[PDB]
């Protein structure tokens, strides 16, 4: 779920706080639409396909789901021990929150006008 | 069906476009958090909790869910020719259009600091 999504993005970026990714770029938060402006916001992009991919699934919601998960040092896990969905939505996760890790962040890319950077 | 959810905001309110309501507030856009802000903003917050909900019949997938409708000179009906899912979804948006074209737009509202703002 979210907490656990934003446990991990703690786990690999902890001189940021999450919201610093919550609207950042056309995709990171909000909806997501339009073209990517950098990186990170790729990263997102790529994170709401791999959602939209999760819900192919039977009654799996990746915002609700609850999955298992291991941050130690700055490593990701998904455990085993999880069913189609969960395993799913977790890799999703782990995924974006190593992209962030990556990626550098743009402060003129935070809280853009959407309307006129997006479409 | 998220675009047909941006032609019924235009249905209703032909002298703006859903990009401004994107952004704004809380909870317009997409996920919501903090106190709605404004009136406006209390619509949208209202149009997230009827998707949770409509989220709990089986399957059914909101934002992608093309459902049957038709807008006649400022109208909004939603058809019933639709099946659950869609019957639901549908009138989410429908309720959401008019809260919106009844709501005052306040232009310092849109694009505020979600960090420093929703918390
Ligand atoms: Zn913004």
């Amino acid at each position: 779920n979210t907490y656990q999504f934003k446990n991990m993005i703690q786990c690999t970026v902890p001189k940021r706080s999450w919201w610093d990714f919550a609207d950042y770029g056309c995709y990171c938060g909000r909806g997501g639409s339009g073209t990517p402006i950098d990186d990170l916001d790729r990263c997102c992009q790529v994170h709401d396909n791999c959602y939209n991919s999760a819900r192919e699934q039977g009654g799996c919601r990746p915002k609700q789901k609850t999955y298992s998960y291991e941050c130690k040092a700055g490593t990701l896990s998904c455990s085993g021990s999880n069913n189609s969905c969960a395993a799913t939505v977790c890799d999703c996760d782990r995924l974006a929150a190593i992209c962030f890790a990556g990626a550098p962040y743009n402060d003129n890319n935070y809280n853009i006008d959407l309307k006129a950077r997006c479409q | 069906n998220r675009w047909q959810f941006k032609n019924m905001i235009s249905c209703t309110v032909p002298s703006r476009s859903w990009w401004d309501f994107a952004d704004y507030g809380c909870y317009c856009g997409r996920g919501g958090s903090g106190t709605p802000v404004d009136d406006l903003d209390r619509c949208c917050q209202v149009h997230d909790n009827c998707y949770n909900e409509a989220e709990k019949i089986s399957g059914c997938n909101p934002r992608f869910r093309t459902y049957s409708y038709e807008c006649t000179a400022g109208t909004l009906t939603c058809t019933g020719r639709n099946n659950a899912c869609a019957a639901s979804v549908c009138d989410c948006d429908r309720l959401a259009a008019i809260c919106f074209a009844g709501a005052p737009y306040n232009d310092n509202n849109y694009n505020i600091d979600l960090q420093a703002r929703c918390n």
